[PDB]
RNA sequence: CGACUCUUAGCGGUGGAUCACUCGGCUCGUGCGUCGAUGAAGAACGCAGCUAGCUGCGAGAAUUAAUGUGAAUUGCAGGACACAUUGAUCAUCGACACUUCGAACGCACUUGCGGCCCCGGGUUCCUCCCGGGGCUACGCCUGUCUGAGCGUCGCU
RNA sequence: CGCGACCUCAGAUCAGACGUGGCGACCCGCUGAAUUUAAGCAUAUUAGUCAGCGGAGGAGAAGAAACUAACCAGGAUUCCCUCAGUAACGGCGAGUGAACAGGGAAGAGCCCAGCGCCGAAUCCCCGCCCCGCGGCGGGGCGCGGGACAUGUGGCGUACGGAAGACCCGCUCCCCGGCGCCGCUCGUGGGGGGCCCAAGUCCUUCUGAUCGAGGCCCAGCCCGUGGACGGUGUGAGGCCGGUAGCGGCCCCCGGCGCGCCGGGCCCGGGUCUUCCCGGAGUCGGGUUGCUUGGGAAUGCAGCCCAAAGCGGGUGGUAAACUCCAUCUAAGGCUAAAUACCGGCACGAGACCGAUAGUCAACAAGUACCGUAAGGGAAAGUUGAAAAGAACUUUGAAGAGAGAGUUCAAGAGGGCGUGAAACCGUUAAGAGGUAAACGGGUGGGGUCCGCGCAGUCCGCCCGGAGGAUUCAACCCGGCGGCGGGUCCGGCCGUGUCGGCGCGGCGGAUCUUUCCCGCGGGGGACCGUCCCCCGACCGGCGACCGGCCGCCGCCGGGCGCAUUU
RNA sequence: CCACCCGACCCGUCUUGAAACACGGACCAAGGAGUCUAACACGUGCGCGAGUCGGGGGCUCGCACGAAAGCCGCCGUGGCGCAAUGAAGGUGAAGGCCGGCGCGCUCGCCGGCCGAGGUGGGAUCCCGAGGCCUCUCCAGUCCGCCGAGGGCGCACCACCGGCCCGUCUCGCCCGCCGCGCCGGGGAGGUGGAGCACGAGCGCACGUGUUAGGACCCGAAAGAUGGUGAACUAUGCCUGGG
RNA sequence: GGCGAAAGACUAAUCGAACCAUCUAGUAGCUGGUUCCCUCCGAAGUUUCCCUCAGGAUAGCUGGCGCUCUCGCAGACCCG
RNA sequence: GCCCCGCGGACGCUACGCCGCGACGAGUAGGAGGGCCGCUGCGGUGAGCCUUGAAGCCUAGGGCGCGGGCCCGGGUGGAGCCGCCGCAGGUGCAGAUCUUGGUGGUAGUAGCAAAUAUUCAAACGAGAACUUUGAAGGCCGAAGUGGAGAAGGGUUCCAU
């Protein structure tokens, strides 16, 4: 019964949801857990990278997210075709590949393309053989430089350019920002209409 | 401070492992202290009670230097018979009241191999603890 | 409470016309339980009335920010001897307040070296005063592993360890605190400010850098200073005792004009 | 004057509150996460010197072996080769053992009735009788053997 | 006629294997209510929930797009936060209700059929020998058997693939036994066993003590051990234990290098040419269920029934057109996730015997019901049985003495022992049932224990005694004052300047460096340090010095004083 | 404990009305009923503040306490708040004086200044003629209180005006890569949970409201799956009288 | 559902729908109960709407929390 | 000259404290405040209490508080317990034909009345209306109060 003024609510509580209660009191036990798997994995693949494989930048989709990067799946076949890494090697020294992803642009592809040979750069590869090495890192860089990268391999951050200030010139102060999208939005929206009547009286001419 | 995880602090626990201890286990739960002599002579603080071991009763009604000698082990009971401790029932009977083997003293053990192989467990134990200290 | 409890049972209501209560009562025979009360809160076997759930809120959020004003509420008080001895902390024979001591203390290994140290200090009188307070609790407590009770004493802060912790834990009413990750139940036992806190060189050194001052910011902490103060000078005396009020004042009555018997 | 009745106190009963105790619950958490035709889960019956229940066990029956341990077990008794150090007891448990019913398996569920093979006995030399051992369930897979078909063909 | 081959079938206690049933907390596939809410009730809700059936595993299922989107695009599954009580559904009522993007936990990818090419290059069984060798097998052999061209294996799967040519770079990988043993494997691989500090000192309390006091010099002693339990209270030091990258022994496993029993062994690029996909399925109609999915989200039945520049999707039915996006109708796959059953284990601001599980006990027991099923009550002597010898009355139950014990005023359902109710004793009372409020009176019990009952301060008088008072001197301390006493310092401000000082900055950088941006610099702000002048003030903190005052100790003061 | 005088019916409950010939209650002990979770509202306390908040995750050689605590900042993703309005496409909160003009709308272009309008009330604050007085007179200084009267006016209230969005009536003017079935502007009304120099966020407590067993006890009923023909009803078989 | 020479009879002391367990602590505008003390304030049975008339929503009546202001003085004393 | 024959002059002000003046005081349903009212457990604290006697319980003992309640003495008891500052709740009973356990008045009452019937003597025995033996009087009356079975019971059979 409602009683003078208040919100009108609908608790979602009609069913029997006193069977179906998750408590978190293994919430700290559960993170317990999680590290020591995770210190057990890292001590397991040492002196490989924590985290995991490198991962390529990828622009988040919505007109929300797409002034923002962040880490992706993994390298596209064309990356790494451009980079020179076949795509079966990749997975044994550490790139993430993903067969699914298609570079739309080669602006994205020239960003993974850099990302991935400067990795390779910072590889250190061990021989297969340590008494013999073939086309693996130097024994003076294996024997010191090697150790486990902790944290993303090369975290992927939102860069921006710094824009110095300049001078207005006057075509940019009589530019109508407002006027521009108003007529840009109309032209959109009848666009086709005027495709039609502008077509319409062709063949009515003709 | 206890800090092992895996060992338990419960009053509840700790009293029912120890009053449902197996004869074995009551064995190493039924220890007295060595005499000073004695301590001194193997370097051990305290054995595990056994039958013809010559005790002193330190506590209680029938403390005082005379030197008995163990008769029975109830581990059931978790108490010990010694010679002169005994008391005088109604009718006439003499029947040893039982001593709880902590509150005794053992001035003379009765050695054997396993006694011996025993006390230089515990001495070579001790000794080694003195190798952490120091 | 177990969920299933006091509804084990297929008790059922025998109506009115049999000349008892409508309670729900045990089906069956030829025992005592047949023809009893049931489901109820007032029945015996029954269930309790709103059985206690574990999803019970038992935990609590404070903010960040109000934690860390705790910390320092708490820190300022243990400088401060007369709310030292106000939690009878027992510091009369201590040199100074905050007490710090040089770092070499957090390489101690022995029980003794800490023992002796807190007598020269003269700490030790609050470890006797732990002692002293060494007894049983009164209650239910005492079958559910809480027998033994005692009181707080000093509270030993230190930077790294090297072997502090070993070799003092061991001391009655001793806590031992690293200076990074202070904690308010410990420093403040009871929700009473004024705990004896004894401090190392580094760790005493490293609070300009964990709370920051009024002037630079914590270097330790992403964003803190710390709290200002709504009253700069809290001297009551002086501010009424000063020149500027009082000549502000009007002259006190202080002549008691009571009852007047009418004639 | 007593009874009788009531009230209050002392003491005695009747009753089992209260307080103290707790080898039991409840709740949370952690690690593991393993049953069975090589007979499970469950049930029945039996097993101790004295023992009915509980417990344990299976005709080797309140346990065998082994390993660890190191002098008990105990309510009473008995055994100095059954009172043991040449190993009591307890624990562990990897060896051996493990009755009947039970998915339950010859059939049937009455300790009802068979069948096949082998061994011993009845002087067995046949039949037959007794005892003992092995086997004899349904479905299904691969393979084997024996076959069926005016199914499709080949040769004569 | 018959003899053979195959096909389709059948029998066997044929040789060798496999399934059944259980548990079911969590998981998968079905089936599936009504109570209830809607203040009635039928759609709705309850709820795809309970009950019913089937199938598993330590997880299960899911899972590498016939995906999301519409962006500068993301990129298997699962879980968490958020999206969000939202879009949507709904007698548009009650009510119901996802997803995508974003941030995380975890992260892993793959295999067939087809299409081709390779002399079936493939597999199972059997027999023998040799070697590792509880059957796990490796190889060799066999004019041994069978499967199999109605298609086994190698290569290959939508990310393309194959062959040929030309170029470039090469000799790898794996499994089982070497030995020695490298190895926080993470709290020191795992499992089991056996051990490891220090008071029973002195005095006293007590039935017993673990109580109390003491144990020079900070010292009873140990403490990496002051968790816990036991022991006649209440114990770090009596005992087990506890702490310890403590010891010893035994067993088990992965890794690390070490001959072999062995197998296995080419790759990438470019060019030309060839190859390229899952059908009573998709899709359509209709029906029923389902969903937030709304002119139909998913599922199923029936009918219709494909295509190959096709097909699916693109959240409003339809036609045309462009574009985007994937590639269905075959299959496998760890992790993150779940876990009221089980095997071990730890803990608790929980309960404390009418509570907590029904069950602290010979509890799913006794008992009840034909049965399915229902289902209790019930803990405590004492430190130790020392469980009351013996005498005596009685047929005995039961008493009276005696005895044990600190206690039987603890005597075997025995700690404590309430109330209701009863017996007895004492006192009081009693014909308007009792009881009750107010007021007094009488009696009784006990208390004050009263029962000679104000002390405190000052002054006066008598009668004593003294470490004797004031003042002054010498030490020590303290309070207050002196910042135009001196250090120390502090508050703030200006100038120059220090540490390339630190940190920040949506300031600038063709000084300059290199791979088209990061560096490194300048500036600004801030802080911190230092450095001269200079700066108001010293309960912010602070010493020395001086002045005053007060106290204390010592000296003198030796009596009209104190 | 008893006596006497005055007063004095049995409580709980429902009820207009209970001592009731209304119901419950023989007696005593122990147990016995507004809880907890989610949501929402307001009020109060605390922190920070145009922000606020890590609750999920991670880091700290996990682990008596500690399953705590501390930290993160290119973990603030995200929530709520800072912007409303419309069904939606969408649009989206600043004006007043000083001039120089044009136009005659009552407006429009330019430079300036200022910077959230105005009116009535308004805690507080500011100014204040005049006053009060010392042993007296001459004029002064420090220096409080009284003060008519005036001024700046917090918050808040009311009223007028203004600004944004929807909608309507009216009427002209302007823009250009889109000369368009294009885009923008004014004025007068009216609809809005808007603006008009922010007040929120997190945490805690209380009270109320609700969904939940929902303060406790209580139906007649409904559903699912099972157990019963040892009584009795009826058929059959095989016996007895 | 059975069974009924029919009485709604009988179907294990149960029959106009057995018994057992579960759903289920089913719902109840209805009946009963709802546990310490003192202090201060203190009602309503009326309005309107409701398949409403033993119930609610609504306004009234209540309490709690406030807040916005108004009203002080000749005076340590006495004294406009 | 401010001080000085005298060197001194009560209490106060837990400011959440203390003090003064005036007016007021009914209360169901209901609201609010205070509680040094009460229960259980947790963090602090009381150098708290306790085998030289804790909790509990009893009390014609002594008192305080308007009250909720509390303190103390005595008795009993035999191992634990409480104050204060905060925290937390399964926190206060007279009722619910409340639940479970116990106990009364009724009350030494109703009742121990269906089917004809017992008596004498002896034995054993502590004890005899009731057992046994003997004697007498009776009944069942062969459709039995007789002798044997089925079902069901499950040792009830027999001896001591
Ligand atoms: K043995
Ligand atoms: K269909
Ligand atoms: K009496
Ligand atoms: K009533
Ligand atoms: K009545
Ligand atoms: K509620
Ligand atoms: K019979
Ligand atoms: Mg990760
Ligand atoms: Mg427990
Ligand atoms: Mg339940
Ligand atoms: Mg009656
Ligand atoms: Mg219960
Ligand atoms: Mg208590
Ligand atoms: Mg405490
Ligand atoms: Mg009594
Ligand atoms: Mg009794
Ligand atoms: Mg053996
Ligand atoms: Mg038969
Ligand atoms: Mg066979
Ligand atoms: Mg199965
Ligand atoms: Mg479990
Ligand atoms: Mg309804
Ligand atoms: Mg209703
Ligand atoms: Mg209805
Ligand atoms: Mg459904
Ligand atoms: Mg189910
Ligand atoms: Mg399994
Ligand atoms: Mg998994
Ligand atoms: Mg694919
Ligand atoms: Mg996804
Ligand atoms: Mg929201
Ligand atoms: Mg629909
Ligand atoms: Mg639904
Ligand atoms: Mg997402
Ligand atoms: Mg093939
Ligand atoms: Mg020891
Ligand atoms: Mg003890
Ligand atoms: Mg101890
Ligand atoms: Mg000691
Ligand atoms: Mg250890
Ligand atoms: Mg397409
Ligand atoms: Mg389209
Ligand atoms: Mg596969
Ligand atoms: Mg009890
Ligand atoms: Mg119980
Ligand atoms: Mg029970
Ligand atoms: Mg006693
Ligand atoms: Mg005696
Ligand atoms: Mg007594
Ligand atoms: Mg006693
Ligand atoms: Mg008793
Ligand atoms: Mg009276
Ligand atoms: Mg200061
Ligand atoms: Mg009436
Ligand atoms: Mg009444
Ligand atoms: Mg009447
Ligand atoms: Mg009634
Ligand atoms: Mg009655
Ligand atoms: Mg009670
Ligand atoms: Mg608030
Ligand atoms: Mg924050
Ligand atoms: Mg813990
Ligand atoms: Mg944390
Ligand atoms: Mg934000
Ligand atoms: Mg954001
Ligand atoms: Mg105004
Ligand atoms: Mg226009
Ligand atoms: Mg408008
Ligand atoms: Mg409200
Ligand atoms: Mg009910
Ligand atoms: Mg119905
Ligand atoms: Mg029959
Ligand atoms: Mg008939
Ligand atoms: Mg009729
Ligand atoms: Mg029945
Ligand atoms: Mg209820
Ligand atoms: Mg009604
Ligand atoms: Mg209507
Ligand atoms: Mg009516
Ligand atoms: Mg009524
Ligand atoms: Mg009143
Ligand atoms: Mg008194
Ligand atoms: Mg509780
Ligand atoms: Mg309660
Ligand atoms: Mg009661
Ligand atoms: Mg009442
Ligand atoms: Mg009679
Ligand atoms: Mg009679
Ligand atoms: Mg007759
Ligand atoms: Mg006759
Ligand atoms: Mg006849």
């Amino acid at each position: 019964a409602p009683s003078r003024n208040g919100m009108v609510l609908k608790p979602h509580f009609h069913k029997d949801w006193q069977r179906r209660v998750a408590t978190w009191f293994n919430q700290p036990a559960r993170k317990i857990r999680r590290r020591k798997a995770r210190q057990a994995k890292a001590r397991r693949i040492a002196p490989r990278p924590a985290s995991g494989p490198i991962r390529p930048i990828v622009r988040c989709p919505t007109v929300r997210y797409h002034t923002k990067v962040r880490a992706g799946r993994g390298f596209s076949l064309e990356e790494l075709r451009v980079a020179g890494i076949h795509k079966k090697v990749a997975r044994t020294i550490g790139i993430s590949v993903d067969p699914r992803r298609r570079n739309k642009s080669t602006e994205s592809l020239q960003a993974n393309v850099q990302r991935l040979k400067e990795y390779r750069s910072k590889l250190i590869l061990f021989p297969r053989k340590p008494s013999a090495p073939k086309k693996g890192d130097s024994s003076a860089e294996e024997l010191k430089l090697a150790t486990q990268l902790t944290g993303p391999v090369m975290p992927v951050r939102n860069v921006y350019k710094k824009e110095k200030a300049r001078v207005i010139t006057e075509e940019e102060k009589n530019f109508k920002a407002f006027a521009s999208l108003r007529m840009a939005r109309a032209n959109a929206r009848l666009f086709g209409i005027r495709a039609k009547r502008a077509k319409e009286a062709a063949e009515q001419d003709v | 401070m206890k800090f092992n995880p895996f060992v338990t602090s419960d009053r509840s626990k700790n009293r029912k492992r120890h009053f449902n201890a197996p004869s074995h286990i009551r064995r190493k739960i039924m220890s007295s202290p060595l005499s000073k002599e004695l301590r001194q002579k193997y370097n051990v603080r305290s054995m595990p009670i056994r039958k013809d071991d010559e005790v002193q009763v330190v506590r209680g009604h029938y403390k005082g230097q005379q030197i008995g000698k163990v008769v029975q082990v109830y581990r059931k009971k978790y108490v010990i018979y010694i010679e002169r401790v005994q008391r005088e029932k109604a009718n006439g009977t003499t029947v040893h009241v039982g001593i709880h083997p902590s509150k005794v003293v053992i001035t003379r053990l009765k050695l054997d191999k396993d006694r011996k192989k025993i006390l230089e467990r515990k001495a070579k134990s001790r000794q080694v603890g003195k190798e952490k200290g120091k | 409470v177990s969920e299933l409890a006091g509804h084990q049972t297929s008790a059922e209501s025998w109506g009115t016309g049999r000349a008892v209560a409508r309670i729900p009562r045990v089906r069956g025979g030829g025992t005592h339980r047949s023809g009893q009360g049931a489901f109820g809160n007032m029945c015996r076997g029954g269930r309790m009335f709103a059985p206690t759930k574990t999803w019970r809120r038992w935990h609590r959020r404070v903010n960040t920010t109000q934690k860390r004003y705790a910390i320092c509420s708490a820190l300022a008080a243990s400088a401060l001897p007369a709310l030292v001895m106000s939690k009878g902390h027992r510091i009369e024979e201590v040199p100074e307040l905050p007490l710090v001591v040089e770092d070499k203390v957090e390489g101690y290994k022995k029980t003794k070296e800490a023992v002796l140290l807190l007598k020269k200090l003269k700490a030790w009188n609050d470890i006797k005063k732990v002692y002293a307070s060494q007894r049983m609790r009164a209650g239910k407590g005492k079958m559910r592993n809480r027998r033994r009770i005692q009181r707080r004493g000093p509270c030993i802060i230190y930077n790294e360890d090297n072997g502090i912790i070993k070799a003092f834990r061991n001391i009655p009413g001793i806590t031992l605190l690293n200076v990074s990750k202070l904690n308010i139940l410990k420093l403040a036992p009871g929700g009473h400010v004024g705990r004896f806190c004894i401090w190392t060189e580094s760790a005493f050194r490293k609070l300009d850098e964990l709370y920051g001052t009024w002037r630079k910011a914590a270097s330790l902490k992403s964003n803190y200073n710390l709290p200002m103060h709504k009253m700069i000078n809290t001297d009551l005396s002086r501010i009424l005792k000063s020149p500027e009020i009082q000549r502000a004042l009007r002259a006190p009555r202080k002549k008691i004009h009571r009852r007047v018997l009418k004639k």
